[PDB]
DNA sequence: ATGTATATATGTGACACGTGCCTGGAGACTAGGGAGTAATCCCCTTGGCGGTTAAAACGCGGGGGACAGCGCGTACGTGCGTTTAAGCGGTGCTAGAGCTGTCTACGACCAATTGAGCGGCCTCGGCACCGGGATTCTCCA
DNA sequence: TGGAGAATCCCGGTGCCGAGGCCGCTCAATTGGTCGTAGACAGCTCTAGCACCGCTTAAACGCACGTACGCGCTGTCCCCCGCGTTTTAACCGCCAAGGGGATTACTCCCTAGTCTCCAGGCACGTGTCACATATATACAT
């Protein structure tokens, strides 16, 4: 068949845990792979005679992808889109769910939205054998407790299907598993037994000698998650350069001048007298990370009907800008193709002031739009003829997965707290089937503020050994 | 299809019978930040301040409406005026 | 362990006279705030009037005569005079 | 990138607000001088809250506050505590 | 056993907290032997009857609660506690119904 | 012989100028006297209580005659009706 | 009667004061009964302040107070 | 012995603020320069108003202040007409105002 | 005997215009006017020192007394000669 | 053109100096207790994203008030002659407003109990929707 | 009067959550003594409103008269109202971290008393002035 011998093991892995009756956690990395054994999965809970109905939570945007699969699959296996506007809601109701006992019943597959908003209705009337989720990074804060609601109605099994659970945040393991298995509540409220000295070092291997009880407690930490948690390696390129620009003394002189935050009174004389002031800075680090970043994003203080600078003197204010500039021109001769990704959109305006004066034509996704996205990608881009070298990309947007990944080098301004932001920021920079190096590049500035926001977040993703 | 003057008598008689807010309250306190800029920086609002002077201002404006549409009935008329408005300030001894 | 300061209310005073008037009649939550603060507003022009007057007359005592004459003045209409024959039908119980 | 904070106020909630008044024809020319008491009005009682809540060594401005100056302007107010 | 000073009164408002604000308001120097007795009947026959005036209003209206609707309906439609509370507006307690008869179609 | 309408301004720039009393000061005590009968018997009044209810009585109706001239100033009018003094004592809360 | 006191010539020079033109022959029974509302308001106010002092004789400080009760501060008299 | 208002540079006396304050029991306990602050306030007041109406008398050719020319200066400005708008003084008359509609064409 | 501002008025009306007289009539007003001022001045005190609880009456209640009171320019124009006395007095 | 409102000469009841006495503001010792200081903890804040659903904007026809000019009638401003009561001076008279002097009784202050009022949980009936179903309301005819 | 499409409460079910009712403390409410100063009552003195009469002289009243403004009418124009499409922002969730007022503990110095005392604030007598009666020019019919 289509599947190979991996994904065989993950089904008798799941035929396996469900003999001993346990509702499951799955951690695959690969996406496409988990819902094609999790519908094989069902379909062997199907045809054995078993007349439970199942529920599919899944994102919005791809639940015509499994109306894909199941068209991909098995023609004869049917499932019904519980997606509507209100009108056409009370109308499919009760459509295909006549009677609570009866020889047929579809397989629902609903939306996030959807379990959130109106989701009484749901329980008020018939029961569900299986729960899957398709995402499983919406159950860390306990701010949805519909699944409560949920939970006092017997659903027999419960099935997790996530990408990656590891954010290295505070009782994640507490919060999924306590949705996936709250049989034990006492045990995980105090973290102290699970917590070690080893978490908090200073070291780059972050490995210490001296301290004591590593190699235990992380013994028993694989140990004790290893039969909750599968994670199965395609096998059983990349390379990255962080570059640091060194800080002009413009720049430098407004860092200085805002620290004591004395901008009212030196530039009260140059204002117009009568005006006044927009507000005092409220928070440090935020605008610290805007003036590392670029001052022209600080002029928020100042009116002009989008009145810039020259473009000739801009490079000045910023050495990170100059060095991307620098970057880009040498890059130019490699006849590559470039994205950038950032993450605040008043500097992906600057940016395309800066090419719209430059006079290369861009392509961007901002989020502004809606449904133009696929558009703007058919038109001006992925063409052999388009003429179109730059992209710009939020992180915290979505892209479309495309297979030809014309563009190999990616450039990131600006570095993300989270890590795993900056995964699936890879994910769509390179995919299956180019063999084209792929030298990420990352633009960073020395002895600054950001500085310690990167340490943090490579000592965040440095987690990865003790989970398994 | 109506001819027109039905539909004003009865959103009258709709609005006049339920008690709720007509003026949104996220430009609301907007506004209200935006007017408390310029007397103290960096000030803070609690949700109960913001909203009894959503009350407060929807009250004073429907007294004024009130009274301006008694000024308006007393010359022969059923439009309404900015003169009128002044009048009923200058009486009242707002200005 | 303390939840919050403790508040002097006429919650429950109010209750057991609404019960006296109407036996068969509940009342919002949203209501007792509003007569609590009439009630409080009542209860603090009044006194303001009586220390004014006290002030005035250059007297150190606070005396019924001079709360008669506060609920005279503060009391419009019909109101001032069913609210002292009621007030002192109450004082010659209490001294007798 | 901005829209004016004072064009906040619209045509229909105006026209909402005369309604409850009870007026029935309602010309267009009336809403500056609505925005432009409604922007006095709130200035007048924003001043006299921001001194009350500079006079207690506070930065966050409460309910009491508002009521307090609420009513030195004689416009008593119910419900929220004063 | 002792006994308090509203019961013998008769009242039902109490009395030594009515002291208790008036000598934590220093008013005077010294207060009266009647006078928070006074103030508790006063205040008690005020609100008696302003509960008086909703329970009708809200009794009318074929409903079994009060809300702050039938408050001002009871407030509004009294000439005493008209010129009493004609300065103060209630949260959430509307317009009373008032059309002119100019504006009537004929 | 005169044009009417030039011995009012005459009138109007002649009495805005002194500072004189306009009532007389004997029936004024009179109409006093016999208000203050109906409430308290016998009682007994000094000459500047009356003097000074006097000038609060011109004061006031000076005030309002000058917002009944407004009123009828705003219909387009020179003559004065009740109707004004009515509207302007129900804007001013009076009524 | 006391109330006719209040003759013509009076009334058109309190208008003639307050800036009228041409003045109706209607509007004197208005002005007439609004005067002695106004008197018995503030008599109302002032007998009350005598009564409360136990005398017998109106002086110009209860005036004086009575019209501070109604918001209409008068300076000259002593408060 | 020196006066405690002929230190701080005021004409108006401190010790009778404080005698009148005492009398009026505004409160438990006073402080040390409130008294000096209130006069220092009724002083300016004081000499705002009295600037006024002395510029007023100076006008229209007289030396002596009467209760016209007090009420003159208070009637034509704006602080002192919102300061004293419900106020009306003995003796004071009317500002003169003539309206335009009334003036003979 | 009688608690009255007339010597002070006159010794201020004297430094302020060194040939203008006073009428007997317009001392009362003055009288009244400050009387009134001053009751203003001590109830709005006495009871912002209620409200927030406080048992003593300083400084920086009549500051904000007359930041409320004074409405204008006035209020402004008050603090600082206010503020000038208060340092001399101390220093 | 012809008859009325504003500028200059000579005579008079309140103000700017002077004496006098008399309770209070200011200088000085001594208590005391309220205005000044560091540790927890839970709601705002700043720049972004995704997704839904009522609400606001624009346009277009149309009918019905706003407004200006016109004519008529009839109430109000102006002037002259006839009563009339207010303003004034002077007198007689007695209730009552302050002003001391003396007794006594009811509030202030402090120890010492002790049972109502303010927090927390159980347990449900009046109030909020769905869904027909009569019942009138305005717009042609 | 008579149809006709369209709002509008009335009568049913169907749940379901804030109101009404149980505990467990705890802290001011209420008794008993003891002190002390303010209110009540009694006289006593001077003064200032309440009648009351004659003079007289500005002002209110009454009545013609004649004209200007108020009110009703007609014609025209133009400007809000109502209804239908079409975008768009409020509302609701969710990161990711910090930070800042809402609350709780401990010391010192500015304000309250008592005790004296003497130049500066209120009562009684003098020189010296800003409005009353008579002569001269600029505007409305």
């Amino acid at each position: 068949g289509q599947l190979k011998s991996y994904q065989l093991k993950g089904v008798k892995w799941l035929i396996s845990l469900w003999q001993n009756g346990l509702n499951g956690i799955l951690a695959d990395q690969m996406g496409l792979g988990k819902t094609i054994q999790t519908i094989g999965f069902l379909s062997h809970l199907k045809g054995n005679g078993l007349d439970g109905p199942y529920l599919v939570i899944a994102p919005l945007s791809t639940l015509s992808n499994w109306f894909n699969e199941i068209a991909r699959f098995t023609p004869s296996i049917n499932a019904i889109i519980y997606h509507g506007d209100k009108n056409q809601r009370d109308e499919l109701r009760r459509k295909h769910m006549p009677k609570t006992v009866g020889p047929k019943f579809p397989i629902v597959i609903t939306s996030y939205e959807v379990a959130m908003n109106d989701a009484k209705r749901i329980l008020r009337h018939y029961p569900w054998k299986y729960v899957v989720i398709d995402e499983g990074h919406r159950l860390k804060n306990h701010k949805c407790k519909l699944l409560r609601e949920l939970k006092h109605l017997k659903m027999d099994n419960k099935l997790l299907l996530t990408g990656t659970p590891l954010q290295n945040n505070l009782s994640e393991l507490w919060s999924l598993l306590n949705f996936i298995l709250p049989d034990i509540f006492t045990s995980h409220d105090e973290f102290e037994s699970w917590f070690d000295f080893s978490e908090k070092n200073k070291n780059e291997a972050t490995k210490e000698e001296e301290e004591k009880r590593r190699a235990q407690v992380v013994s028993k930490l694989h140990g004790i998650l290893r039969p909750f948690i599968l994670r199965r390696m395609k096998c059983d390129r990349k390379k990255e350069i962080i570059m640091y620009a060194t800080m002009t003394d413009h720049q430098k002189k407004f860092q200085e001048h805002l620290v004591n935050n004395t901008l009212e009174a030196h530039l009260g004389e140059n204002a117009i007298r009568g005006q006044g002031w927009k507000g005092k800075l409220n928070n440090l680090v935020i605008q610290l990370r805007k003036n590392c970043n670029h001052p022209d994003l600080l002029q928020g203080q100042i009116d002009g009907s989008y009145l810039y600078p020259p473009v000739e003197e801009i490079v000045g204010q910023c050495g990170k800008f100059r060095l991307l500039e620098r970057l880009l021109v040498r890059l130019f001769a490699n006849n590559h193709k470039v994205l950038i990704f950032s993450q605040w959109t008043k500097l992906l305006d600057i940016m395309d002031y800066y090419f719209s004066e430059k006079g290369f034509e861009v392509c961007r996704i901002d989020g502004s739009v809606k449904l133009d996205e696929r558009r703007r990608q058919i038109k001006d881009f992925s063409d052999e003829k388009s003429s179109c070298s730059i992209f710009l990309l939020s992180t915290r947007a979505g892209g479309l997965g495309i297979n030809l990944t014309a563009a190999d080098t990616c450039i990131l301004y600006d570095s993300d707290w989270n890590p795993q932001m900056d995964l699936q920021a890879m994910d769509r920079c390179h995919r299956i089937g180019q063999t084209k190096p792929v030298h990420v590049y990352r633009l960073s500035t020395a002895q600054s503020i950001e500085t310690r926001v990167l340490k943090r977040a490579y000592s965040k993703l440095k987690l990865e050994h003790v989970v398994i | 299809r109506y001819r027109p003057g039905t539909v004003a008598l009865r959103e009258i008689r709709k609005y006049q019978k339920s008690t709720e807010l007509l003026i949104r309250k996220l430009p609301f306190q907007r506004l209200v930040r935006e007017i408390a800029q310029d007397f103290k920086t960096d000030l803070r609002f609690q949700s109960h301040a913001v909203l009894a002077l959503q009350e407060a201002a929807e009250a004073y404006l429907v007294g004024l409406f009130e009274d301006t549409n008694l000024c308006a009935i007393h010359a022969k008329r059923v439009t309404i005026m900015p003169k009128d408005i002044q009048l009923a300030r200058r009486i009242r001894g707002e200005r | 362990k303390m939840k919050k300061k403790s508040v002097e209310t006429y919650k429950i005073y109010i209750f057991k006279v609404l019960k006296q008037v109407h036996p068969d009649i509940g009342i919002s939550s949203k209501a007792m705030g509003i007569m609590n603060s009439f009630i409080n507003d009542i209860f603090e022009k009044l006194a303001s009037e009586s220390s004014k007057l006290a002030r005035y007359n250059k007297k150190p005592t606070i005396t019924s005569r001079e709360i008669q004459t506060a609920v005279r003045l503060v009391l419009p209409g019909e109101l001032a005079k069913h609210a002292v024959s009621e007030g002192t039908k109450a004082v010659t119980k209490f001294t007798s | 990138v901005l829209r004016d904070n004072i064009q906040g106020i619209t045509k229909p909630a105006i026209r909402r607000l005369a309604r409850r008044g009870g007026v029935k024809r309602i010309s267009g020319l009336i809403y500056e001088e609505t925005r432009g008491v409604l922007k006095v009005f709130l200035e007048n009682v924003i001043r006299d809250a921001v001194t009350y809540t500079e006079h207690a060594k506070r930065k966050t401005v409460t309910a009491m506050d508002v009521v307090y100056a609420l009513k030195r302007q004689g416009r008593t107010l119910y419900g929220f505590g004063g | 056993k002792s006994v308090s000073k509203s019961m013998k009164a008769g009242l039902q408002f109490p009395v030594g907290r009515i002291t208790r604000f008036l000598k934590k308001g220093r008013y005077a120097q010294r207060l009266g032997g009647g006078a928070p007795v006074y103030m508790a009947a006063v205040l008690e026959y005020l609100a008696a009857e302003v509960l008086e005036l909703a329970g009708n209003a809200a009794r009318d209206n074929k409903k079994s609660r009060i809300i702050p609707r039938h408050l001002l309906l009871a407030i509004r439609n009294d000439e005493e506690l008209g010129k009493l509370l004609s300065g103060v507006t209630i949260a959430h307690g509307g317009v009373l119904p008032n059309i002119n008869s100019v504006l009537l179609p004929k």
